[PDB]
């Protein structure tokens, strides 16, 4: 009396992560969003000399 | 929401590459802002190098 659907969802539960999607994209931009700060800085600082 | 076991590595890898690039291009620019400080410094040497020849 295999329980099919219970070999099923425990090779699921070992093959699987858990993830965030909007924990994923908020870190991605947090870090691109310094970096354009400091070229737009820089532009800013060329129009001003 | 179940994803593989590799999926969040690829996702937090290519976000590492673009951070890397876009780190380059802000070392380029600030360069390429630096000639057009030489450039104006030599001309305006050459001007003030002019007068004291002619003024002599």
């Amino acid at each position: 009396d295999f329980d099919y659907e219970k070999m099923a969802n425990a090779n699921k539960g070992a093959m699987t992560e858990n993830a965030d999607e909007n924990a994923l994209q908020s870190d991605a931009k947090g870090k691109l969003d310094s970096v354009a700060t400091d070229y737009g800085a820089a532009i800013d600082g060329f129009i001003g000399d | 929401m179940p994803v593989l076991l590799g999926i969040p590595l690829l996702l937090r890898f290519l976000g590492f590459l673009l951070v890397t690039l876009f780190g380059y291009l802000l070392t380029f620019l600030k360069k390429g802002f630096g000639k057009i400080a030489i450039a104006i410094s030599l001309f305006l040497a050459l001007i003030i190098g002019l007068n004291s020849i002619l003024v002599g």
